[PDB]
């Protein structure tokens, strides 16, 4: 599986690590 | 020229606001500024 | 019997995944679908009106 004019990308609550920890 | 700092620039009248680094990337000698894949400005040779 | 053909299905999901590319569809056509949105969006301010 594969800047900015007023947009922005929040970050995800769980990240990947915290994912593939559940 | 001020680098590292917010400051509105003009660059052979390119009049775009932001903040200046040293950039790797590398230009033809004729290319004076580029854009994005969104049609937005993100690098400029300095024309001095 | 069993446990040799759970490891060898396990496997060959394995090799099919590293191998056929399309695969990842829905994920892929998701984030591709969300980008061109976003990119489309971002066009939309060099229109005219
Ligand atoms: C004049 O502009 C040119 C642009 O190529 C630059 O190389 C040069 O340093 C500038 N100044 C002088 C005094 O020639």
């Amino acid at each position: 599986v594969t800047k900015f004019n007023g947009l922005t990308v929040l970050p995800p609550l769980l990240t990947d690590e915290m994912i593939a920890q559940y | 020229l001020v680098k590292n700092k917010c400051v509105n620039f003009n660059f052979n009248g390119l009049t775009g606001t932001g903040v200046l680094t040293e950039s790797n990337k590398k230009f033809l000698p004729f290319q004076q500024f580029g854009r994005d894949i969104a049609d937005t400005t993100d690098a400029v040779r300095d024309p001095q | 019997l069993i446990a040799n053909q759970f490891n060898s299905a396990i496997g060959k999901i394995q090799d099919s995944l590293s191998s056929t590319p399309s695969a990842l569809g829905k994920l892929q056509d998701v984030v591709n679908q969300n980008a061109q949105a976003l990119n489309t969006l971002v066009k939309q301010l060099s229109s005219n009106f």
